[PDB]
């Protein structure tokens, strides 16, 4: 086969879908009895956003199957710009409940968004660039948390609130995407199979390509179309039927889970807490979440070029390994820094271990898998799937974590490391690496061992 | 070495048909584009037709169309020119030359094959 | 019919070897292929011999190629230069495009030596 290579239109395309899309994600999640009313009403608020996320991954099929992948981006624009002009009206007008509608109405874009752009980016891209590409989103989302609380603190240390230039910030993403990204090529594989054109998806490809022959890849997508012709519509419930894509499922499944499973969250907000461990100053714990964040955008974007090069089995088993580690080692390292000072500063080298580890194997690549793993019909249902327990764990985490935390203290963090460790295994016994590889060939080799 | 040789010129007829072919070697054929070129005696290169890797494409010179067929077989790893109705106009070497899809240019040619249309 | 004509100019260039010699190429009608990219290619022919590719999309040298040979042009108008003519340049100079169908050839350039 020829090898594809990055062009001008491509990388345009991925740029403008993945800042518009995943970077207004990532940007976004930083800004996502009266005591008791409190913790009801915040638990509450803060659940509105992931269950956004579930109802938007639900959605997802209908819109990628209708408007196409860009047509599902630029409705995530609608559901991203909304919640804007809400808050314009918020400065007209504000109430509670318009709060939680806007953090709903965020949360559908965020689901949205986190299904749609991998596989988008995986439909345009070639393989190798596919998982490039692939992870490309998530490198977005890392880049806009740090932009996210890096922008809040200088605003916070320029000014109250920096609402023109906020509402700007917030505005551009969305804005480029919307006037640049429809003037670029749909997915091929959509065209050519799902909307049936020849032509259009023939010079979708040679835009993408950079090259006019585009006809073993074309083919290629036709030997996909005959392979998902025996399976049909292939609604959620029946991909819930069929063994093929069986193994596949459960993969994704136990990927996703796995990963909001793995404790992010309460590294994410406890992180302050370990550094107040350490006794750092509260600008000095700005300083190194700024620093985590740096951490995990550069090894973000180390995790694209190793995720192309390694492999993405590989990096799943090194990052979910790492977070394992990371996760004892916490807590021995809990129990031994009450008792000496010297561990603390340990449990800090480890907490960067972990950020590292969770930001190469385990966040940026599942959803690319989800991409890689199913063919074009199965797709969009398995994002549905894979997406909904996503945002469903994150939901679970979200509001169980508290008591297993208060209750059991720093053993919680065992349980994310079984939970780890189990994936682990997983991932050893199940995931094939799909670099290189195209669709077809890994819908053979998954095939394959269902059959068997 | 990669190396295409054309085969099936000669001395035709006018009004009377003729089929060249082009003999490929020392590449993967099946995935390049194909393209015949022609040059009459003394005269400057003229481009004839083109065929992609899948023969999904297939462009003609206006001085042939609705008189030249271009064809491939990939697994034979051959390429073809069908002739008819053939015209003094048309004699010329005729070049079969591949279509590099890295650049889309014809970065080899094979020595050629002679075309001979008189009485 | 549409009709995308090469005219290379001039038609004859006498020089001597270690000479600079330049090469124009203009097109009817813009070049640019739906792909967003130009086609524009120049090869070189030997007396006896078949054509090999000098250059690809515009100013891309092909493997192989020497760096003496370099390649130019914007929209409708191209320019091949050789910054120092070697005895075994000699020879006819074509440009082709292939972005718009039918393809096309230029009339042909003969870069011969002085005599």
């Amino acid at each position: 086969e020829k090898t594809g290579k990055l062009t001008l239109v491509l990388a345009l395309a991925t740029f403008l879908a993945a800042f518009g899309s995943s970077f207004q994600y990532g940007y976004n999640v930083a800004a996502v009895i009266e005591s008791f009313t409190l913790t009801l009403l915040w638990s509450l608020t803060v659940s509105m956003f992931p269950f956004g996320g579930f109802i938007g991954s639900l959605m997802v099929g209908f819109l990628v199957n209708n408007l196409g992948r860009k047509g599902a981006l630029l409705f995530n624009n609608i559901f991203s710009i909304l919640p804007a002009i809400l808050m314009g009206c918020s400065k007209i007008a504000k109430s509670f409940e318009i709060i939680i509608a806007s953090r709903l109405l965020v949360g559908i874009c965020a689901g949205i968004s986190s299904n749609v752009v991998p596989m988008y980016l995986g439909e345009l891209a070639p393989k190798n660039l596919r998982g490039a590409l692939g992870v490309v989103p998530q490198l977005f989302i890392t880049v806009g948390i740090l932009v996210a609380q890096l922008f809040g603190l200088r605003s916070v240390l320029a000014s109250e609130e920096g609402w023109p230039i906020l509402l700007g910030l917030t505005g551009v993403p969305a804005g480029l995407q919307l006037l640049l990204l429809p003037f670029f090529p749909e997915s091929p594989r959509y065209l050519l199979i799902q909307k049936k054109n020849e032509s259009a998806a023939e010079k979708a490809l040679q835009t993408l390509r950079g090259w006019k022959d585009v006809d073993m890849e074309m083919e290629e997508i036709r030997k996909e179309d005959e392979a998902e012709k025996a399976a049909g519509f292939i609604s959620v419930w029946k991909l819930f039927r069929m063994q093929s894509l069986r193994w596949q499922l459960i993969s994704t499944i136990v990927l996703m889970a796995g990963q909001q499973l793995s404790g992010v969250n309460a590294i994410y907000y406890y992180a302050d807490q370990i550094y107040l461990s350490a006794g750092v100053k509260s600008n000095d714990v700005q300083y190194v979440t700024a620093g985590t964040g740096a951490v995990n955008v550069f090894m973000t974007m180390v995790t694209v070029f190793v995720v192309e090069l390694w492999g993405r089995r590989n990096l799943l088993l090194i990052g979910f390994s790492t977070c394992l580690t990371a996760c004892i080692v916490l807590t021995v390292a809990l129990a031994l820094q009450n008792t000496i000072s010297w561990m603390p500063y340990v449990s800090i080298v480890c907490v960067i271990v972990y950020v590292i580890g969770h930001a190469v194997g385990p966040s940026p690549i599942p959803a690319l898998f989800i991409t890689e793993i199913f063919l074009q019909s199965s797709r969009p249902s398995a994002y549905m799937i894979g997406g909904s327990v996503h945002w469903l764990s994150n939901f679970i985490v979200g509001l169980i974590f508290p008591f297993i935390q208060v209750g059991l203290g720093p053993y919680s963090f065992i349980i994310f490391a079984i939970i780890c460790l189990l994936t682990t295994i997983y991932i050893f016994m199940v995931v094939p690496e799909t670099k290189g590889r195209t669709f077809v060939e890994i819908n053979q080799i998954f095939a394959k061992k269902n059959k068997v | 070495e990669v190396n295409l040789v054309e085969s099936g010129g000669g001395l035709v007829q006018p009004g009377g048909s003729r089929k060249l072919s082009c003999a490929a070697s020392g590449f993967t054929f099946s995935s390049f584009g194909m393209h015949w070129v022609r040059q009459a005696p003394e005269k400057g290169l003229e481009w004839v037709a083109h065929i992609s890797s899948g023969s999904r494409t297939i462009d003609y010179a206006d001085t042939v169309k609705g008189r030249f067929t271009i064809s491939r077989d990939n697994p034979k790893n051959t390429l073809f020119l069908q002739m008819t109705s053939l015209r003094s106009e048309d004699t010329a070497i005729y070049y079969c030359a591949r279509g590099n899809g890295y650049y889309d240019a014809l970065d080899y040619w094979g020595q050629g094959t002679s075309v001979t249309v008189s009485s | 019919e549409l009709d995308i004509v090469l005219t290379q100019s001039p038609l004859s260039l006498p020089v001597s070897l270690g000479d600079q010699a330049s090469i124009s190429c203009r097109s009817s009608q813009s070049i640019v292929h739906s792909n967003g990219n130009t086609y524009l290619e120049w090869y070189l022919q030997k007396p006896g011999q078949s054509p090999k590719l000098l250059i690809y999309k515009v100013s891309n040298r092909f493997s192989g190629v020497p760096d003496r040979f370099s390649g130019s042009g914007s929209g409708t108008d191209f320019t091949l230069k050789i910054s120092r003519v070697e005895a075994e340049d000699l020879g006819v100079y074509y440009c082709f495009q292939g972005s718009h169908v039918p393809y096309t050839f230029g009339g042909g350039t003969k870069l011969e030596i002085k005599t």
